[PDB]
């Protein structure tokens, strides 16, 4: 996939980071809803 | 049996699906992983076809069973169901013969492709295909769907479905005015007229008048740039027909996806935005 | 009940980034297959409200 | 643009009319649905009056139609008759002040007409009213001039050399369809032939025209419009004619197309005469009625409210 | 008695004359359809040493003669056609069975890399000039103003490699436009057409991509007999061989994919 | 990846084409061409010249007449407010002459201008039939079009000016408007009892999908071996390529069965002019010969049957 | 529930384009989709009339 | 699949361990959806 062994971890670091900065604003999300009117 | 030249590019290989375990042909037909698939889709789609034939609306002996041509006919569940699968003798034998026939044309489609991929040539016919499979998707799987409920797909039979579209059509009060109907007709009355403006042609030129050779492509632009002005030319020609029948495909998907889902009204009133503008 | 595991050969008959992306559709799909069906049916969780059905908090 | 332009949202209210398959559905805005309810709200009735006492007629000097009444029930019945039909302007709407009993003001010749109207109605015409029944609001919802009221309209302009195309525009009566814009008068009116569909397969026996089909297409879009349905409301479109293929609603709609042929006819053309012209179209014919001045877009005025039965006041005897 | 209804009615009989002329035009349409191809190739007809020439139903009609303008010829339908050797052995020796390539795919001329024997003449302008033909032989010609000008784009096949340049462009006399691109291959400074078909341009890199085969294949492009003109045996024979190499140029398009 | 002929990516100019050339009395041809990049994005970037001869100027002649009875009277329908034309202009349109005036010759406000404006329609039409004739024989060809228009043209005449002459009444053809012969539809499957149970518009009906599913399925293939140079559909047709052979196996391949370069133009040919014909016999019957298409199938059968769930009672019968 | 210290080299088999886009891509589509999911559901946001009913009581 | 011997071992593992871990929020999202929910 024209990568080197060299840039697929520097890769997968940000790749990982990222995914789960993303996935915190969606806990924060499903926070503040939770809160303001629950859904189960 | 092939044709007198076909030996020559009947090669191995291809395949999306199933290499070298259905890659054969049977009298002129390609099977292939995917007619396989595609045939088991088919023969249990048709035989429950029969099946419900068989048993009619309201039982074998009742008068409504028939093995009558125009009438038989399988009709979805009430809209008491939804989404949920109904009882078989209730719209569930409609539903999975629904499911049979959607995976059948996809079948039929991936071994088109496969058919592409062995002879070399562009794919532009399965994927004009799918507009087709597509339209036919609205009308089960997309409209029913955003309608909560199943029973929005029309039934299959002869007459049945004309009164499933001649209903739904009413309850618009005049289906003309839907604006995506006007276009859908419009390609397929045009592409009713290019189609019958390059059938005339071909056979204009390769079949002249006795006492004339085979036409040329210098007199195929002449004589449509005699009568019109313009010749949109060869290779062009077969690009619009292909422009039109799949647009007109289009827009009757996309006129039945808004006959109901965005718009509920009757139809001419739609075109209230017109004189309201402030213009007028 | 035979003797032979080793089934890592597995991916020397099989090619290994087609089948990662087949699995990767094929539980997408079954998953909305799966949320539709529940969804339809008597678990639901949206057509409910807890702890009171909001568009009848005010009946007005 | 060439805006886009005109849409709702998914999923509409749904219901099913006929059998599975054939088609006859309805589809409808859930918002929109729930603007007509509370736009659609019914007053509710005073309370009942007691009464136990003298008939109206007889402690009363001009009353030739609430005769019967008790006095307190009449009484109850003036309240009822003010906040539905002139509440901004009271009692004295319809009376000369300081005299109860005079007519020497139209809209007492005319309310007294329209209490044989509505009696006449509710009395009469179960067939198509029902249990429901109408009242005064019914048509004039707090208004002293049914604001859905009609009237024999001209269409638009024409040179003098030229006659109108008597169908061919944009026009709201005719769901917006440019069918003929004015199917009311023909057939809301007057009396003239709806039928058009042949009950013989061959031909040679059946004169309907082809304009007399859209005639009725146009007024059918007409009523479609004023009860606010589609045509699988009443029919099976396969076959429009069929009657055991229609809904009982296309029964209960062919009564009330004779009932409108009665208040058009014998309640509301009589009162022309002593009607102002801020009262009258261009022809000099009145503002009269039609399904849309009672239904104003709904299956049945209010949704099926049931407000008459609360006034006995309102039934013939 | 004045109302004896007949069962019968002209709509009834209008319905029937309809299928009537139907049936003997689908018949008819089966028919010209059998104007090329036919009889089949079964061994039907290979084990009853030909006793059995396959052609079904309807049957064939007689040939038609199609009259070449220009001196050109007589060419009719149908006709007997001498049969041609399959550059390819049975995967099975069942019946049905599709053929692998004999040798190297690309070189075959099986499979979507085989093609037939269509004349060795040119087809003609109404004038009679070489229809097809280069812009250095065909002079008026000209790019249209706002199109980059293909001459001078670098050839690139499916892999990346270069695979040679464009060194002029060919077109069509008769209805204006670019047929087939000219290539002065790297590997030789032979030169090649290449068909718009094959062809994707990437104007803001004047470059032109070829999925069809790899950069070095380029070598092998079946050869013109004359290098300002091409005839139609010529054509068939250069967009097969790229045609070849979509099933052919690589280890996978073969497929499966699972 | 691969180019689709899709669009033109790169284009060509050449002096523009008189064209083959016409015999000795078939005029001078006039105009003299232009290009339009982009037309030239899609095909033949050439516009014009055109030939006009006395059939040609016959016709447009007509034709414009026609369209100005049309359009004045929708004008003068909006009382000469142009603006009020433009805002209800779908919604306008010029009635036929009515019922009580049968085949008679009306005064101009009561459907004259209708009867006008078909009679000089139609003389039009069927002189640019005559045109694509002439055209058609200055080149030696066949008269395949002509065939094919003088079809469309059967339909056209069977809508309104032979069911309506056979019925007695010119109040029976199509009026000129969007919206008005839409709703002229409408009414006419409505007043013969739903159109739907006719025959000849299921046919009709069959073979316009046929003409969308031909032409999709043709126009597809030609393009998928215009990598071959299938869409030089005559050379292939005399000279057969591996274009028409990948072409006519695709198909075989898929369906079983297949046809020629030649032959497909047929079956689409032949399937665009039916749609037409068995249009314009489904018109010549209603009224003439049926008068309630559902009874009629009903009479034959035809039409199913399902369980009477909802039901209404016939005040006609109280 | 740990981390195989050599899955990074999932990018040596999976384009990095796109997987990428095709998360975006997804993404947004299921966020339209849900946010008309719930819109369409007792659970509204919009047609609420919050604090105050906004048009009037009618045209008036 | 031009993958080697040992490429299948690494493969096999990765991919083993993969899915148990996808196996594993399973669990862990049934078991949340039971204890809140059962539907059974
Ligand atoms: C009664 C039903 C309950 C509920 C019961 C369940 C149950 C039970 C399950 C889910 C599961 C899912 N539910 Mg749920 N769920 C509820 C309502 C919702 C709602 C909503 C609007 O109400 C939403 C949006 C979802 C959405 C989700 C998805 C996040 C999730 C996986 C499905 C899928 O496609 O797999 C997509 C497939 C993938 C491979 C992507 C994996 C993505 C996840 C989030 C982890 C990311 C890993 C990432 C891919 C790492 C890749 C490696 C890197 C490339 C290096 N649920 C209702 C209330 N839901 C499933 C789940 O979460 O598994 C634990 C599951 O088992
Ligand atoms: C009822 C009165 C209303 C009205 C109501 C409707 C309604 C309602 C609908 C239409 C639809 C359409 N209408 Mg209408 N319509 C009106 C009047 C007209 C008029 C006219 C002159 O008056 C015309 C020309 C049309 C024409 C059209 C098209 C615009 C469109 C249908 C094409 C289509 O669906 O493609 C789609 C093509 C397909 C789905 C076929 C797909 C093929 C599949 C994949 C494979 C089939 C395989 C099968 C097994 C083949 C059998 C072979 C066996 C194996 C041998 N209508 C009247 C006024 N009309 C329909 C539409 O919009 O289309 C969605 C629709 O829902
Ligand atoms: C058989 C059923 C009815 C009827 C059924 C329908 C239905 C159903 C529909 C139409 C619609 C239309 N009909 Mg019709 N229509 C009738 C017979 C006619 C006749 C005629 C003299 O016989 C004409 C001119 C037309 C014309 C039109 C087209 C304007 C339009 C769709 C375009 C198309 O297919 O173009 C192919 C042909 C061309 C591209 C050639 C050139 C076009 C010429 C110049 C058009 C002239 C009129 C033009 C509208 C005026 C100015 C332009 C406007 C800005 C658009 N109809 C028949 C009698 N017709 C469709 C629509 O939506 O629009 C109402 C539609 O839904
Ligand atoms: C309204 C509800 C009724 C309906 C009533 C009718 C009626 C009535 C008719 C059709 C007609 C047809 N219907 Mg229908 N139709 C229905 C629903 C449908 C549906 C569907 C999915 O439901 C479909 C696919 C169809 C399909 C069609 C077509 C198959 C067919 C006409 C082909 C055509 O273009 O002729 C149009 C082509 C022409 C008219 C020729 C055009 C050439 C002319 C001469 C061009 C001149 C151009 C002009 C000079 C240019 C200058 C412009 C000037 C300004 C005028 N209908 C329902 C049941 N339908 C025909 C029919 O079936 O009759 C039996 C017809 O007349
Ligand atoms: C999208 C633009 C146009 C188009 C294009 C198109 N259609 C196509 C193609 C293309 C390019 C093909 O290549 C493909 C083909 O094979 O060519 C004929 C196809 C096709 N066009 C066909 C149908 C078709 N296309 C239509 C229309 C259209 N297709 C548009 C006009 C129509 C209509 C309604 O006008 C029909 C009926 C098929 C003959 C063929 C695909 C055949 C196929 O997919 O076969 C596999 C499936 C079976 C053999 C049957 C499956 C068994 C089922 C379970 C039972 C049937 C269930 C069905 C839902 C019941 C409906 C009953 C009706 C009586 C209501
Ligand atoms: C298989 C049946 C299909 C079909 C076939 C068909 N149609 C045809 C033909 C055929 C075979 C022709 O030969 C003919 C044609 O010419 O094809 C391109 C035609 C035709 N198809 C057309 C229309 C048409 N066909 C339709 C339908 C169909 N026809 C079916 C789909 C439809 C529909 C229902 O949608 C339409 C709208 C026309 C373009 C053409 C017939 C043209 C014609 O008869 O001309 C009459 C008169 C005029 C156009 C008046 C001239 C107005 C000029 C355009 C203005 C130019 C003015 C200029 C500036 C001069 C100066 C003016 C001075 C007076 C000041
Ligand atoms: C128990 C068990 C095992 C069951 C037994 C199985 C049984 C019952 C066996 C019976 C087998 C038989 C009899 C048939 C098999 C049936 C099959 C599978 C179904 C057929 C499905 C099929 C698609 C049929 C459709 C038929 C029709 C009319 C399709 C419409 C398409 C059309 C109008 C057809 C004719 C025109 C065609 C084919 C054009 C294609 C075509 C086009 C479009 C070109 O452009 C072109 C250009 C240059 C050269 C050639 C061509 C060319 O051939
Ligand atoms: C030998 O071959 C031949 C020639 O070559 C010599 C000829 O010149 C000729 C003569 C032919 C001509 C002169 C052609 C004349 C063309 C005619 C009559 C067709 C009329 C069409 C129009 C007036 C155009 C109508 C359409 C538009 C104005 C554009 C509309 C744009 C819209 C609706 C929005 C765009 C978006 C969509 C439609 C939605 C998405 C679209 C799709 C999904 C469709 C996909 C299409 C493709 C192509 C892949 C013939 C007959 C011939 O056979
Ligand atoms: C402001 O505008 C200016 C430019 C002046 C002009 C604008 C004009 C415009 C915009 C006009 C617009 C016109 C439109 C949009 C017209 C639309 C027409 C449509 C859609 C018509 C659809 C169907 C019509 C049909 C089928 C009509 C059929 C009529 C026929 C066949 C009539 C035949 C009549 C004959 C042959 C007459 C015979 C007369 C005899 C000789 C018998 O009398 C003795
Ligand atoms: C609260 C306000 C009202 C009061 C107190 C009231 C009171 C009365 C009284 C006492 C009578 C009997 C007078 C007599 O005949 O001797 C009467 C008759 C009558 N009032 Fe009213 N009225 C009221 C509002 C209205 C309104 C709003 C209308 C019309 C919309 C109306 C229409 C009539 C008519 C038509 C009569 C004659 C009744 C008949 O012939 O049966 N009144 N009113
Ligand atoms: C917009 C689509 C509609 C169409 C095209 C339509 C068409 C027709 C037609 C053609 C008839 C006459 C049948 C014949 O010729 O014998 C008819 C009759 C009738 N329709 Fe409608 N209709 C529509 C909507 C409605 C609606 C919504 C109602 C009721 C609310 C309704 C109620 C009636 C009644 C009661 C009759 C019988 C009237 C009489 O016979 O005097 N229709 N309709
Ligand atoms: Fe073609
Ligand atoms: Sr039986
Ligand atoms: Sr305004
Ligand atoms: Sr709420
Ligand atoms: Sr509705
Ligand atoms: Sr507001």
């Amino acid at each position: 996939t024209g990568l080197t062994d060299d840039e697929a971890k520097e890769f997968h670091a940000i790749f990982m980071q990222s995914m789960y900065a993303w996935f915190g604003l969606v806990v924060i999300a499903h926070l503040l809803a939770w809160l303001y009117r629950p859904w189960l | 049996a092939m044709l007198s030249f076909e030996k020559k590019y009947r090669v191995r290989g291809g395949t999306l699906i199933g290499g070298d375990l259905f890659d054969f042909w049977v009298g002129p037909f390609y099977v292939g992983f995917f007619g396989v698939v595609g045939f088991c889709f088919t023969l249990l789609g048709v035989l429950l076809i029969v099946w419900g034939a068989t048993i009619g609306p309201t039982g074998p002996t009742s008068d409504l069973q028939t093995y009558n041509l125009w009438r038989i006919s399988i009709a979805p569940p009430d809209l008491s169901y939804g989404l949920r699968m109904a009882p078989l003798t209730e719209g569930g034998l409609w539903q999975i013969i629904t499911i049979c026939a959607a995976g059948a044309f996809i079948s039929w489609a991936l071994r088109e492709v496969e058919i592409c991929r062995k002879l070399g040539i562009g794919f532009h016919v399965p994927f004009a295909f799918s507009f087709a499979i597509g339209a036919y998707l609205v009308l089960v799987f997309v409209r029913p769907l955003l309608m909560g409920a199943w029973g929005h797909g029309f039934p299959y039979g002869i007459l049945s479905h004309l009164d499933w579209v001649s209903n739904v059509g009413y309850q618009f009060l005049h289906f003309h005015y839907n604006p995506a109907h006007m276009l859908a007709i419009s390609f397929f009355f045009t592409n009713c007229l290019a189609l019958s403006m390059h059938g005339s042609l071909i056979l204009s030129v390769t079949n002249p008048q006795k006492g004339e050779p085979v036409k040329t492509s210098e007199h195929e632009n002449t004589f449509f740039r005699d009568i019109v002005g313009y010749s949109i030319g060869a290779l062009a020609i077969h690009r619009l027909g292909l422009f039109l029948a799949l647009s007109a495909a289009f827009w009757s998907a996309v006129c039945i996806l808004i006959s109901g889902p965005f718009w509920t009204r009757g139809w001419p009133e739609w075109w209230n935005w017109w004189l309201e503008l402030p213009l007028w | 009940f035979t003797m032979n595991a080793n089934l890592y050969k597995i991916w020397l008959i099989l090619d290994p980034r087609r089948v990662l992306v087949s699995i990767v559709a094929f539980q997408i799909v079954l998953g909305l297959l799966i949320h539709m069906i529940v969804l339809s049916t008597d678990l639901n969780w949206l057509d409910d409200n807890i702890p009171v059905s909001y568009q009848a908090l005010g009946k007005k | 643009s060439v805006m886009l332009l005109g849409c709702e949202g998914p999923p509409p209210g749904t219901e099913q009319i006929g059998y599975r398959g054939v088609g006859m559905e309805n589809y409808y805005n859930k918002r929109q649905r729930a603007l007509s309810i509370q736009a659609n709200q019914p007053v509710e009735s005073l309370p009942a009056a007691d009464s136990t006492g003298p008939k109206a007629s007889e402690v009363y000097q001009n009353v030739q139609v609430l005769k019967d009444l008790s006095v307190g029930e009449f009484t109850r019945t003036m309240v009822a008759v003010t906040t539905w039909v002139s509440p901004k302007e009271g009692c004295n709407y319809c009376h000369v002040p300081g005299n109860w009993a005079s007519d020497d003001i139209y809209t007492k010749v005319v309310s007294r007409r329209m209490f044989e109207l509505v009696r006449a109605a509710n009395s009469d015409w179960k067939a198509h009213v029902a249990e429901t029944g109408v009242t005064c609001y019914t048509c004039h919802r707090g208004n002293p001039v049914p604001k859905y009221a009609w009237v024999t309209d001209p269409g638009p302009k024409y040179p003098s050399g030229l006659k109108p195309t008597g169908q061919n525009y944009g026009s709201k009566t005719v769901a917006y369809a440019s069918l003929p814009f004015d199917p009311l008068t023909p057939f809301l009116d007057q009396a003239n032939e709806i039928r058009i569909t042949g009950n013989a397969a061959l031909a040679g026996s059946n004169p309907a025209s082809l304009k007399q089909a859209e005639w009725t297409f146009g007024l059918m879009m007409n009523i479609s419009d004023s009860l606010g349905v589609g045509c699988t409301f009443c029919h099976n479109t396969r076959a429009f004619n069929d009657w055991t293929q229609s809904t009982p609603k296309r029964t209960t709609a062919w009564y009330a197309i004779r009932h409108v042929r009665d208040i058009n006819q014998n309640y509301i053309w009589p009162l022309n005469d002593v009607l102002p012209a801020s009262r009258k179209g261009p022809y000099g014919d009145p503002l009269r009625v039609s399904c849309m001045t009672c239904h104003q877009a709904v299956n049945k005025p209010l949704y099926g409210a049931q407000m008459a039965k609360d006034y006995p006041g309102l039934y013939k005897t | 008695s004045a109302g004896i209804t007949h069962y019968i009615d002209a709509a009834q009989i209008t319905i029937w004359a309809f299928w009537l002329f139907f049936f003997g035009l689908i018949i008819y349409l089966r028919r010209e359809d059998k104007r090329e191809g036919y009889p089949l190739d079964s061994d039907r007809t290979e084990r009853s040493g030909g006793r059995v020439k396959v052609v079904g139903f309807p049957d064939l009609p007689d040939p038609k003669t199609f009259v070449l303008p220009h001196n050109g010829g007589t060419v009719v339908a149908p006709r007997v056609e001498a049969p041609v050797a399959v550059n390819a052995t049975p995967f099975s020796p069942a019946p049905g069975s599709p053929l692998v390539p004999n040798g190297d795919p690309m070189l075959s001329g099986f499979g979507p890399a085989a093609s037939p024997d269509r004349p060795k003449h040119c087809d003609l302008t109404f004038e009679g000039l070489p229809k097809i033909v280069p812009m250095r032989v065909a002079k008026e010609f000209s790019i249209a103003e706002g199109d980059p000008d293909p001459r001078g784009m670098t050839v690139v096949g499916l892999d990346g490699e270069v695979a040679g340049t464009v060194s002029d462009v060919w077109v069509d006399r008769s209805e204006p436009q670019i047929r087939y691109l000219e290539v002065e291959v790297a590997a030789n400074k032979k030169k090649v057409l290449l068909p718009i078909g094959f062809s994707r341009f990437d104007k803001k890199a004047r470059k032109v991509k070829v999925d069809a085969i790899k950069a070095a294949h380029f070598a092998n492009v079946p050869t013109l007999s004359n290098p300002d003109q091409v005839t139609l045996y010529e054509e068939d024979k250069v967009c097969a061989y790229y045609a070849g190499g979509k099933l052919y140029a690589t280890a996978e398009r073969a497929g499966p994919l699972l | 990846p691969e180019y689709q002929n899709i669009f033109t990516a790169v284009q060509v100019r050449a002096p523009a084409y008189p064209g083959v050339p016409l015999p000795k009395g078939n005029l001078p041809r006039i105009g003299r061409p232009i290009f339009s990049y982009w037309l030239g994005k899609i095909g033949d970037a050439q516009i014009g010249p055109i030939y006009l001869g006395l059939t040609g100027t016959l016709s447009i002649f007509f034709g414009l007449v026609a369209i100005s009875i049309i359009g004045f009277n929708m004008l003068a329908s909006v009382h000469w407010d142009v603006f009020q034309f433009l805002k209800h202009f779908f919604w306008l349109g010029l009635e036929p002459p009515p019922p009580q005036y049968g085949l008679r010759i009306p005064p101009l406000s009561e459907g004259g201008w209708w009867l006008m404006a078909g009679l000089f329609l139609t003389l039009s039409i069927l002189l640019w039939w005559v045109r694509t004739y002439k055209r058609a024989e200055a080149l030696g060809m066949s008269q395949h079009l002509s065939w094919a228009f003088a079809a469309a043209i059967f339909f056209y005449l069977v809508l309104g000016f032979i069911r309506p002459v056979m019925m007695g009444s010119w109040a029976k053809a199509v009026p000129f408007g969007i919206f008005p012969h839409l709703d002229w539809t409408a009414a006419f499957s409505i007043r013969y009892g739903n159109l739907y149970y006719n025959p000849f518009h299921m046919l009709s009906i069959a073979f316009l999908y046929g003409s969308a599913l031909l032409f999709a399925m043709h126009g597809a293939t030609i393009l998928s071996v215009s990598r071959f140079g299938g869409d030089r559909e005559i050379d292939q047709i005399t000279h057969r390529g591996t274009a028409a052979e990948r072409a006519a196996l695709f198909w075989r391949w898929t369906m079983g069965f297949n046809v020629t370069m030649e032959s497909i133009h047929r079956w689409a040919w032949w399937c665009a002019v039916l749609t037409v014909i068995t249009a314009g016999i489904g018109i010549l019957l209603s009224g003439t010969v049926v008068d309630n298409w559902y009874l009629w199938a009903v009479k034959h059968g035809m039409a199913p049957a399902y369980p009477e769930v909802v039901t209404a009672v016939n005040p006609y019968e109280t």
